[PDB]
């Protein structure tokens, strides 16, 4: 059994067949699998044909834009010691990776960057989503706009003395026009002051009513000094039609933060085409657990 | 249970006296024991019943069913689920409870499968316990001087026990007084020899002496008394039963087949598991990811729904058999019939109709024919000789049957007669041409009668003589013509008497061979006038000693009877010869008749010849011809009584058409044990207890149902309700039919395993998002595929099954490599490709092109990366991409169903084409419709994203698997074509299951 079914010397069989059986079966499987592969490849080439290069056919799974930030938190928590330097390195490294793309050296010349209004403005349409006109032009976004969180003055960005920053960003969507709430009698409390129509407001607060007192002064930095995103950086024409495109950013300094205590801070954007979800905690808003233990 | 003390030869205290034994047991020879003493001993020694030995307790076998192959794998699955939950609960906060639910569910599946299988075996056990249908019995013990019939279990050592011809010995006794008592020690001596039990001692060996009765035997005739020396597990039959019962029964063929594939399945499961686990840690995978892998792979490989499908399939075919007159006691006997190649049947009541009418009669050296027609429209037989009158008196007197009360209206032939068919046929013929038998019987009072004996082979009785001038006694007896011929010396010719010279003896042999050649059963009738001088009118001839002259009788004449054959009998014999089943006519009928019935039924094919036939055709002695030139042969019972084992082996090894006549159903067992020895499955057909040791050791025991006794039916494996022989053929056909369907269903279920295994494999080799989750798998093997696999059983035959030879167990199997090459090698591959196609399509339409999917897994699964760039530059959060992956799982499952359509259609037939067989199976059509409705329901029903994680699909996706399905259909269609045109070629020895 054990030995025979492995190699016999009378019928010159290996594993059960001779060289002509093993050969017939191997050849059959080779031809069969070859045809299978060729058919799958053809059906994939026709797939490469059926779609357009300048626009995703379905854009419903990304209708309400998200709200991400610069630091990379494992569980949406920012905990670091003001003494041990090897504690906030993972944060600064990320922050730096994000801001390293807004370097002025990258943004230079007429092509493909264009100087835009230093003060929030309205939308700008560079035509349709076609290849007629060459690569569209995107507005320039300078680093310095973010005042105390830019890594140009205090590389660490704040984490060095108990005053961390948080660079918020709106998820890039093709053909998405941000629309802010109007001045009518119905509007949140916060939003009343500084109603620049052209700015999408971002405002952070405390998850629980208690934590309010323990959170100090939320100082936002942005384009024009407002706490929002200028409508002029929209819409986004997609990578193919707008490579070298920069999305606005908003810096948030959590000055006067109580020491040695977990603080739950929820940031939220307001607007018409913006809707939150009880399942996705990153749709329009975001949560951060800061704890500057020193 | 000391075996060595049980292996030793039995010892005893037989060589003693009547005084020395009562003292040993404290009893009275004329008064027995006292009730108080009897109960004191009943409590001291225990009951007279087989003490429950290693028996299976209720919880023991239930817990056994909980641990068996698929349950161990599912158990390790539940364990893994709880391990991953523990890890999550100790490593992260807010741990979703999905894994704990999946584990509790797996454990529930294991517990329920058990419950179902146990319930089925319990159902069979109950219907099995419901067979003793007439009335139980007890023993006759004498206590305090009174006779009482008490429960046999209540018999103790020392009391007095009385037995009577027909009752079973309740325990081992020491005979104290007997009256012509005879016992049948068939269980210890192996012979149906009627040993007489005498109070005196006769042999040093306890098994040979007569002063000892043994449990497991019966008192054939007479009455006796005796003291109880052994009771319970201590009796002879107690040592036989308790130590021989321990012997295991065995594992039926279908069980061995289910084991062979569990072995193969486990082989590929461990090969993929241990290997990918080592690979997972060779690539840097953490523990909480590798555990999820391991689980997914184990579930993917295990067909969680197969065994239950098999159990159902078999239950359906058992219901079909219960509807076609063939009832099967043990579920697996359904298949044993198909694998049969040797049958030991009987001739009366199977091949024949058992209705019966007298046909010919011998008297005055002349054959006479009687009218055997319903309305009695024919020729009389010359009722003018005295011989006929004497014959009428013999038959009308030596017969115990009588017309059933209240038949004064029906005709003489259609009335009901309570009794055997021979006595009934004789009674009808006498009542037909001899007037009222009731007056003929009251005209001669029967004094003493000795009924037919299976050993004596004769019925005798001494009645008074109606002769007013001759106040003597008449003796009549009937029986086998040879035995009766050996018991006479005169012949009643035309009335007068004459000697039995060889001239009439040869005329009797030729007449006997004439009636036998006619396929009729002949009987001999003789009588004698007892001399009133040696046996006066007052002397009583008690049936104990030789009170009547056995020999020197006056033979009057032979009497035949036409039991006819059945409709399908010639056809059934032809079907058996066409298949290759060696039929053996075993009948208590005569060889002289057997050769005629054999030529009339087929056993002796038109052309074959026996050694005597050749010697007769060449008018030469029989010792000159060579036994190789004779295809058939008629073996006599006496020559069977004097035959060795090897001789029987050669008899069955060198002859294709054997017929056993003048056979006592004991010898039967010997022939059965000789048929199994050569290496062939054996079936048997029985009616009584002599067949019990033959039906138990035969691969399949077919017992009759109407004429059969409780013992014979309760000890057999298959019961017949119409007592016909065509039912045996029907059982074999259904056993084959349910086999080819199991093959088809297995290939079906297996084929879908590849599209479930490949996504995981690509997930590890190519690093692409998970294509098919585990819940979707369980929703495929436990959902949409169950109904179609169940429907595959209702498939009709393709060619003629009752024509091919029985399958070889050592070479042909149920799951070979050809099936693996088809399901795992070709069809499954196409199904997997179709699933991947739909997958890539769903991802390409949402923004993730195939070039950017390779290498994204690390970040596609990262729960903290809310910015995943796609092929167009869009940023996707974690939950959004997860929603897309789930929609890809839903479409993959639907693609599986789409390809399963063509797989169920190509699996419907194994060789024939679809345009030939036809889609007449309504169950299969219903299966397809339901299979589609279930997938649509699981996807479109609201709230399915909270329970099963399945999102709705867009109407353009549902058409991504259609080309693959049609391709599968065309490929298998051309496959099942070269096989038909090229028999024995490559496509047949490579893909013909
Ligand atoms: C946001 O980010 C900024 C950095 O971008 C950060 O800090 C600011 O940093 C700059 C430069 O570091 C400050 O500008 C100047 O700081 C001078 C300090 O240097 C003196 O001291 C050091 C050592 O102590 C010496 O080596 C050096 O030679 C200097 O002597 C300061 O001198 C400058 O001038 C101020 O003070 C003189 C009087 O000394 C006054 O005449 C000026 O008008 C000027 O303003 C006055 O400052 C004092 C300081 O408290 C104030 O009390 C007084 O009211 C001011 N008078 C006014 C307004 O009329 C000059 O300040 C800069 O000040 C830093 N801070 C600010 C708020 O501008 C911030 O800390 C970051 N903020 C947050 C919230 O994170
Ligand atoms: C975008 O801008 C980044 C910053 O640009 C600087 O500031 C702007 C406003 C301009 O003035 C520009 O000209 C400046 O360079 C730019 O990153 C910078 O790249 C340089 C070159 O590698 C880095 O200089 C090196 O510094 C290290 C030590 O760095 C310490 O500080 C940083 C934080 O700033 C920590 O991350 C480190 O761990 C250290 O703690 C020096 O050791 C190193 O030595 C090398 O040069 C010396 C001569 O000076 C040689 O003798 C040695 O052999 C070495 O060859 C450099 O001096 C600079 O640190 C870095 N800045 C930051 C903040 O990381 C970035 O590359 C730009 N990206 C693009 C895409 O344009
Ligand atoms: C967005 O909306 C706010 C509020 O608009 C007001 O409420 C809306 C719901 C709706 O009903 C509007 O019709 C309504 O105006 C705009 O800001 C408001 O602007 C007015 C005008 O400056 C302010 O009213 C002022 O109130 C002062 C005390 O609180 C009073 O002293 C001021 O005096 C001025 O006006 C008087 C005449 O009434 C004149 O005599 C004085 O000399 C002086 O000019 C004046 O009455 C409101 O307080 C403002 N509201 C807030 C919350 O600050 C806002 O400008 C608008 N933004 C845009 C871009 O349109
Ligand atoms: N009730 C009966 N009374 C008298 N003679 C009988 C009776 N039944 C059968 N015989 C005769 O005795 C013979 C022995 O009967 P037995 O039952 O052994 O076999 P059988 O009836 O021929 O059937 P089978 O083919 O099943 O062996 C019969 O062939 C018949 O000649
Ligand atoms: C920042 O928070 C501190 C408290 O941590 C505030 O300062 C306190 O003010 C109270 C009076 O209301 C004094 O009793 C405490 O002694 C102060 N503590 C310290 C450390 O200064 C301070 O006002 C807050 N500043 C801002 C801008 O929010
Ligand atoms: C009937 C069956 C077996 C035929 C299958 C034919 C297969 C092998 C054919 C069909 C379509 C073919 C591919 C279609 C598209 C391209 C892209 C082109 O820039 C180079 C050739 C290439 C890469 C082809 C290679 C071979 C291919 C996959
Ligand atoms: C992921 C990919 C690359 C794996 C491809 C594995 C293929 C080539 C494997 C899977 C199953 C295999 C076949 C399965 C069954 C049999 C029958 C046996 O009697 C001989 C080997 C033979 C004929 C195998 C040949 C190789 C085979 C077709
Ligand atoms: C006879 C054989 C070779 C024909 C096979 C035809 C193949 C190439 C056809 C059949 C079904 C087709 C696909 C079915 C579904 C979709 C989704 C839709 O939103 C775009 C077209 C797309 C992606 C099709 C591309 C081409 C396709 C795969
Ligand atoms: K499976
Ligand atoms: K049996
Ligand atoms: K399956």
């Amino acid at each position: 059994g054990w030995k025979k079914f492995l190699w016999d010397s009378e019928k010159k069989e290996f594993l059960g067949r001779t060289g002509s059986s093993w050969f017939k079966i191997f050849l059959f499987y080779l031809i069969f699998y070859g045809c299978l592969a060729g058919i799958f490849i053809g059906t994939i080439q026709v797939l490469l044909l059926t779609l357009s290069d300048f626009e995703p056919k379905y854009q419903d799974r990304v209708a309400p834009p998200g709200l991400s930030h610069a630091p990379y938190a494992i569980k949406t928590e920012i905990s670091f010691s003001i003494s041990n330097p090897k504690s906030y390195e993972s944060f600064v490294k990320s922050m730096h990776k994000l801001m390293d793309l807004y370097n002025e050296s990258s943004q230079a010349g007429n092509s493909p960057f264009e100087d835009c209004s230093d003060t929030p403005a309205d939308y700008i349409k560079r035509g349709d989503l076609d290849d007629s006109q060459g690569q569209k032009k995107a507005c320039r976004f300078s680093r310095m706009w973010l005042k105390n969180c830019s890594g140009l003055d205090d590389t660490t960005y704040g984490y060095a003395e108990g005053k961390p920053c948080v660079v918020a960003k709106l998820n890039r969507i093709i053909g998405f026009y941000p629309k802010p709430l109007k001045n009518t009698t119905d509007l949140p409390e916060e939003l009343q002051a500084n109603y620049n129509q052209y700015v999408l407001p971002l405002r952070c607060a405390a998850k629980r009513e208690e934590d309010r007192e323990k959170i100090g002064s939320i100082e936002y930095f942005g384009l024009g000094g407002y706490a929002g995103f200028p409508l002029q950086y929209y819409p986004y024409y997609g990578k193919r039609l707008q490579k070298k495109y920069l999305q606005p950013l908003l810096a948030i300094q959590f000055t006067n933060l109580t020491q040695n205590m977990e603080l739950r801070i929820e940031c939220k954007v307001y607007g018409e085409n913006i809707d939150y979800s009880e399942k996705d905690r990153f749709r329009g808003r975001f949560e951060v657990k800061i704890e500057v233990k020193s | 249970d000391l075996d060595e003390l049980k292996k030793e030869v039995s010892m005893d205290d037989h060589k003693l006296s009547l005084d020395e034994l009562h003292n040993k047991y404290g009893t009275d020879l004329t008064r027995g024991l006292t009730n108080a003493r009897a109960k004191e001993i009943l409590a001291r020694d225990g009951p007279n019943s087989l003490t429950p030995p290693p028996t299976t307790p209720e919880w023991i076998k239930f817990c056994r069913q909980l641990f068996g192959g698929f349950s161990i794998l599912l158990w390790i699955g539940a364990i893994l689920c709880f391990l991953a939950y523990g890890i999550q609960a100790a490593t992260e906060d807010e741990p979703a409870n999905d894994n704990l639910y999946l584990g509790v569910v797996l454990s529930t599946v294991v517990i329920v499968t058990g419950c179902f299988s146990y319930y089925q075996e319990a159902k069979s056990s109950r219907i099995m316990d419901s067979f003793k249908n007439m009335v139980p019995q007890q023993a006759l013990v004498i206590r305090d001087g009174e006779k009482s019939t008490i429960n046999a279990e209540f018999v103790v050592a020392g009391d007095l026990v009385e037995v009577k011809g027909g009752d079973r010995i309740p325990a081992d006794l020491r005979i104290i007084s007997a009256h012509g008592c005879k016992v049948d020690n068939s269980s210890l001596t192996g012979e149906s020899e009627p040993q007489t039990r005498s109070p005196e001692f006769s042999s040093e060996n306890p098994l040979e002496t007569r002063n000892i009765a043994f449990f497991s035997t019966n008192c054939v005739e007479g009455t006796a008394r005796g003291v109880v020396v052994y009771t319970g597990d201590r009796t002879v039959m107690g040592r036989i039963a308790t130590l021989a019962s321990g012997l295991e029964v065995g594992r039926t063929p279908i069980a061995i087949e289910i084991e062979h594939f569990i072995h193969i399945i486990t082989g590929v499961a461990v090969f993929l598991g241990v290997s990918f686990f080592i690979l997972s840690l060779i690539l840097g995978y953490s523990w909480l990811e590798a555990v999820i892998f391991l689980i997914g792979i184990i579930v993917a490989n295990v067909p969680e729904g197969l065994l239950a499908t098999v159990t159902v399939c078999l239950t359906l075919t058992a219901k079909r058999m219960a509807r076609k007159n063939c009832l099967v006691k043990n579920l697996e006997a359904v298949e044993t019939l198909g694998s049969t190649s040797t049958i030991c049947s009987d001739k009366t009541g199977t091949l024949t109709q058992n209705r019966m009418t007298v046909a010919h009669m011998w008297f005055d050296n002349q054959i006479h024919e009687a009218d055997t027609t319903e309305n009695q429209s024919g020729a009389a037989f010359d009722k003018t000789s005295a011989t006929w009158s004497a014959l009428s008196r013999i038959a009308a007197l030596c017969n115990r049957a009588v017309f059933q009360a209240g038949q004064d209206n029906v005709p003489i032939l259609k009335r009901s007669v309570a009794g055997d068919a021979s006595e009934s046929a004789l009674l009808k013929c006498i009542e037909l041409c001899c007037g009222s038998v009731q007056g003929m019987r009251d005209r001669n009072p029967k004094i003493v009668e000795i009924p037919f004996n299976s050993t004596n082979k004769y019925q005798l009785s001494i009645h008074e003589n109606e002769k007013s001038s001759e106040s003597r006694y008449l003796l009549v007896m009937k029986g086998a013509p040879e035995r009766i011929l050996d018991r006479c010396s005169t012949i009643l010719l035309n009335g007068a008497e004459e000697p039995l010279k060889e001239d009439m003896k040869e005329a009797f042999q030729n007449a006997y061979l004439e009636l036998g050649g006619l396929g009729e059963r002949v009987l001999g009738f003789c009588h004698f006038a007892l001399p009133e001088d040696k046996y006066n009118e007052g002397y009583p001839f008690d049936a104990d000693e030789p009170n009547f002259p056995t020999t020197d009788l006056c033979f009057v004449g032979l009497m035949a009877m036409i039991d006819p054959p059945r409709a399908a009998v010639p056809d059934a014999v032809g079907k058996c010869r066409s298949a290759g089943i060696k039929v053996i006519m075993v009948t208590g009928d005569h060889p002289i008749t057997a050769k005629a019935i054999a030529k009339g039924v087929g056993i002796i094919s038109e052309g074959n010849e026996t050694i005597e036939d050749i010697a007769a055709r060449l008018n030469i002695p029989i010792g000159q011809v060579n036994p190789r030139d004779a295809k058939a042969c008629v073996v006599h019972g006496s020559d069977l009584k004097d035959l060795s084992t090897e001789v029987l082996d050669d008899i069955l090894h060198y002859h294709t058409e054997i017929v056993f006549a003048r056979t006592s159903p004991q010898q039967k067992l010997i022939i059965v044990e000789g048929c199994q020895r050569q290496g062939a499955i054996v079936a048997v057909t029985g009616d009584g207890v002599n067949d019990s040791p033959a039906l138990k050791k035969a691969d399949i025991g077919v017992a009759m149902g109407i004429s059969g006794s409780d013992v014979s039916k309760q000890a057999a494996d298959m019961i017949l309700l119409d007592d016909n022989f065509a039912s045996i053929v029907t059982g074999v056909e259904e056993g084959r039919l349910i086999f080819d369907n199991l093959k088809k269903s297995i290939a079906y279920t297996l084929t879908s395993n590849i599209p479930e295994i490949t996504p995981f494999l690509v997930f590890i080799i190519g690093n692409v998002p998970l294509p098919l989750g585990t819940v979707t798998i369980l929703c495929i093997d436990l959902g949409t595929d169950m109904v179609p696999a169940i429907s595959l059983a209702y498939e009709q035959a393709e060619s003629d099954i009752m024509k091919r030879q029985p399958r070889n167990p050592k070479t042909d199997k149920l799951v070979n490599e050809r099936l693996i090459s088809m399901a795992y090698g070709q069809i499954g591959m196409i199904q997997a490709l179709g699933g991947f196609f739909s997958y890539f399509v769903i991802l390409a339409e949402n923004g993730f092109l195939p070039m950017d999917l390779i290498g994204k897994r690390v970040r596609w699964d990262d729960r903290w990366i809310s910015d995943v760039e796609d092929s167009f530059g869009q940023q996707w959060t974690y939950e959004q991409r997860k929603i897309v992956e789930f929609t890809c799982h839903t479409s993959f499952f639907i693609s599986i169903v789409v390809v399963q359509w063509a797989d169920l259609i190509i699996c419907k037939t194994r060789r024939n084409s679809i345009f030939q067989q036809g889609m007449k199976n309504k169950i299969l059509i219903f299966g397809l419709f339901e299979e589609t409705a279930l997938a649509a329901f699981l996807s479109y029903c609201p709230g399915t994203d909270v329970a099963l994680r399945m999102y709705p699909l867009k109407p353009s996706w549902w058409f991504c698997a259609f080309p693959y399905s049609l391709i599968i259909f065309l490929y298998d269609e051309m496959r099942r074509f070269i096989i038909r045109r090229s028999p024995g070629g490559w496509v047949e020895q490579e893909t013909y299951y």
